[PDB]
């Protein structure tokens, strides 16, 4: 019994107890809202793990644009994310390796990676501590 | 020298700031005392640490600036063959200084090894393709064209790699001024056998060269020549930077390679290819940082008639000094010129801000002489004709090249005019294949060509200035506007502006209009014309180029209330015309906002030729009252009072007003009692 949304359930056609039912949708505000940022996390504490394993997994050193990154990332995963979702893998990832990764912002929108030295046997040990820190 | 142009560099990088280039562009009038001061050259060398890089975009026009860097300046200009190379030592030598100062724990081995290049640009020799002297043999010349093609990148081999076919002893030989020294023997010991070394070209490391042929710009070719081209070399990271119908800014030097008479023979020909190798891309990889045109002086000047009320007058006038009356005509080709701005989206469609201007009317009207003189005051502005171009001329037809005998791409009248306004002659003459092509240009301004397996789509943003004609070169006014001209009624509702300049006789008009050209054919100047009333044609280019970078109205809540309400009081006597209205009234104020006056100004250019009709197409003093009422309906306001000044009279209730007003005082029913206030009859 594996994951399958094919049910006939859906579109099925056909006092005051129901009322208070209402005003705990109030709740969701900081409920339902926090859980969607939260599974934007998921798609991107995970996501960015392989991230690092693509873009390292090639060319160092030289500098490289905000733009000319997310149409790199974009194009290797089309087999996906999207623009907005691109950026938000490269700023995580300097939290991660702030002394690997550098990043300097140019006075008009525009911001420039560079990196010296990846290692992975050094962002495995990293992976699990901020995968486990986002689940409590 | 070497040693006299090491000194003279190094004290100009760690010594320079921005007051300099302000002495001589003329700006002693907006200098900071926080940004000018610091030095420019010293931020750029450090953000190159921090970045990675290993180009510098030095500006030629810095060098000027400095006193002590005179004739260093003049040495660039003559061979910079030699001068390149002791720039790239020099900035090698800074580099290593700026680390010892600051102290930092880097790899000194990794700078030191990274060769770093000069690009210099934007020189004073701006000789065009014409004027290219013999006597400038290897001399960076900028130079100012469009490029037309684009080839493929071609690999350049730069160092050769050999390995032996006994003992497979792999070598790596340079090649130096393109000659390849074949080792004679083989370097091993236990080997050395004479012609055993085997050069394996997938082992070699290649270099990037691109050749982009560049044409001449129109606006510097004199009347009755042909455009010329040249050929352009493209190394490093410089490559795949400029496409087709791009004018960008080639200052690099001017080199020269032999040709052979023979491909089999080693001799040579007299004449010599002449090839200008690319050093910097300027646009007219990276970014421009600033720009520095015109001039400081003349921005005061630029502001002293934007603060005068008269400027929507004076530039009516200045822009058709030659052609009397048509004031609502000129009004609207003035807008064209600036336009609205281009607000771009990421996750929306892109809109047009241009203005499509229709002429109509009686031929013989000064319609051919409006589309002559926009051309000549636009950069990139053309002149064609309607039964001259078909649907062909104006896209892009498939020529080929004289040279490499290829299938190439050659741009159109619509598509080189990118950035500027497109001047077309008999409008209602073109064919049906043409007028379909124009549907997309004037809605998302891209033409999608799709023959011969090549399914492209070229961007084309810029207006159309047309002058249509009717059937019988004469507009009945017994006729509609859809059955005088042969025009489709959807490239009708596609223009913004759709003038019916009417050639009526006039005695009254007739005089003057003859009186206004006898006087221009008698003195060659407008001696009796002010010169605060006629502006140059060098100023109004510059006012134009000015506002449409720096200026950006902004619609806000005030004036985007009374664009709705004035859309639907149209449709109650399609949405092209609510998209028309805003580059209208967005280019009267190019004003970093919107305000009201300017978008009631744009309500009176579309209703002067959408009015005076509705079922069916085709004195106000007793027929249509007006005046009969007006005198009872401000009258009493006044005897209201009495039971006031000319400001709260509109306000409690204006060209009618003041009529009003007079008629009383005929008749001794008010007092003027001064301009202020207002009293009535005793």
């Amino acid at each position: 019994n594996s994951r399958y949304l094919a049910n006939s359930k859906e579109n099925f056609m056909y006092q005051a107890n129901l009322m208070d039912r209402l005003r705990e949708r109030e709740r969701r505000s900081a409920a339902l809202l926090s859980q969607r940022q939260k599974r934007y996390q998921q798609f991107l504490a995970m996501k960015m793990t392989q991230v690092f394993d693509i873009l390292f997994s090639l060319t160092r050193g030289q500098p490289y644009t905000e733009t000319y990154l997310s149409s790199l990332i974009v194009d290797s995963l089309q087999d996906p994310i999207g623009t907005k979702e691109a950026s938000e893998i490269l700023a995580g990832l300097q939290g991660i390796l702030p002394m690997d990764i550098s990043v300097h912002q140019v006075d008009g929108g525009l911001k420039v990676y560079r990196w010296n030295s990846l290692d992975k046997n050094r962002f495995s040990k990293l992976l699990q501590i901020h995968k486990s820190k986002q689940q409590d | 020298s070497i040693q006299e142009c090491t000194t003279n560099f190094r004290n100009f990088l760690m010594s320079f700031k921005y007051k300099f280039r302000k002495i001589l562009d003329e700006r002693e009038e907006f200098i900071n005392n926080t940004t000018d001061e610091e030095l420019y050259y010293i931020k750029q060398l450090n953000e190159m640490r921090e970045l990675g890089t290993s180009n510098l975009n030095l500006d030629a026009r810095n060098l000027l600036a400095y006193k002590q860097t005179e004739d260093l300046y003049h040495q660039l200009l003559n061979y910079p063959q030699e001068v390149i190379s002791i720039m790239d030592q020099t900035i090698k030598d800074c580099m290593v200084s700026l680390i010892v100062d600051n102290n930092l724990d880097y790899d000194l081995d990794e700078i030191e090894t990274k060769f770093y290049k000069v690009r210099p640009y934007n020189v004073g020799s701006c000789k065009g393709m014409r004027e290219l002297n013999p006597n400038d043999i290897d001399k960076l010349i900028n130079l100012k064209g469009l490029v037309l093609r684009s080839t493929p990148v071609i690999p350049d081999m730069k160092v050769a790699f050999f390995k032996c076919n006994v003992c497979d002893h792999t070598m790596a030989v340079e090649i130096d001024r393109g000659v390849i020294q074949e080792p004679a023997r083989c370097e091993r010991i236990d080997c050395n056998e004479p012609n055993s070394m085997s050069l394996i070209h997938n082992r070699c490391s290649f270099a990037d060269k691109q050749v982009i042929k560049l044409q001449e710009t129109p606006d510097f070719v004199p009347d009755g020549q042909t455009p010329h081209s040249i050929s352009l070399c493209v190394y490093d990271e410089l490559v795949d930077s400029c496409r087709a119908g791009d004018r960008i800014e080639v200052t690099g030097t001017f080199r020269s390679i032999p040709i052979r008479a023979n491909s089999r023979q080693r001799v040579l020909k007299s004449l010599y290819k002449t090839y200008v190798d690319v050093v910097h891309v300027k646009k007219v990889h990276n970014e421009v940082e600033e720009v520095r045109q015109i001039t400081d002086q003349d921005l005061a000047k630029i502001r002293e008639v934007a603060a005068r009320e008269d400027l929507y007058s004076l530039l009516a006038r200045s822009i058709a000094p030659s052609i009397y009356e048509l004031e609502d005509v000129k009004k609207g080709i003035l807008l064209q010129l600036f336009g609205g701005t281009n607000k771009t989206f990421t996750k929306g469609g892109r809109y047009r801000g241009d203005i499509n201007i229709l002429l109509c009317g009686d031929p013989s009207t000064s319609k051919s002489q409006i589309l002559q003189y926009v051309h000549k005051i636009t950069p990139r502005g053309v002149y064609t004709s309607g039964k001259g171009s078909s649907a062909v001329g104006l896209t892009a037809y498939i020529t080929r090249d004289v040279d490499t005998k290829q299938l190439v791409l050659e741009s159109g009248a619509l598509v080189l005019s990118d950035g500027g306004v497109c001047c077309i002659d008999e409008f209602d003459k073109m064919s049906d294949s043409t007028r379909s092509v124009l549907h997309e240009v004037m809605e998302q301004q891209t033409i999608s060509i799709a023959k011969a397996g090549i399914i492209t789509t070229l961007n084309a943003r810029s207006s159309i200035l047309a002058s249509a004609n009717p059937i019988g070169s004469r507009y009945n006014p017994n006729l509609p506007v859809t059955e005088n001209i042969d025009l489709p009624p959807p490239l009708l509702s596609r223009f913004d502006l759709v003038y019916l300049v009417l050639d009526k006789v006039d005695e009254k008009n007739d005089r003057e209009l003859a009186k206004h050209l006898t006087n221009l054919y008698l003195e060659d100047k407008p001696e009796h014309i002010s010169q605060d009333d006629v502006l140059p044609v060098e100023f109004l280019t510059m006012y134009i180029s000015y506002a449409k970078e720096h200026i950006h109205p902004i619609i806000t809540e005030a004036a985007k209330t009374e664009l709705v309400r004035a859309y639907v009081g149209m449709r109650k006597m399609t949405t092209r015309q609510l998209e028309s209205m805003i580059r209208l009234a967005e280019a009267h104020a190019k004003k970093n906002v919107v305000e009201l006056e300017d978008v009631q100004e744009a309500v009176r250019l579309i209703r002067s030729a959408i009015k005076d009709y509705a079922t069916d197409p085709k004195v106000q003093t007793g027929k249509s009252v007006i005046q009969r009422k007006l005198q009872e309906d401000l009258s009493r306001e006044i005897m209201n009072v009495l039971k006031m000044s000319f400001n709260e009279l509109i306000k409690q209730i204006s060209s009618d007003i003041q009529e009003a007003l007079s008629r009383l005082q005929q008749e001794d029913k008010v007092i003027v009692l001064g301009e202020g206030v207002r009293r009535s009859v005793r």
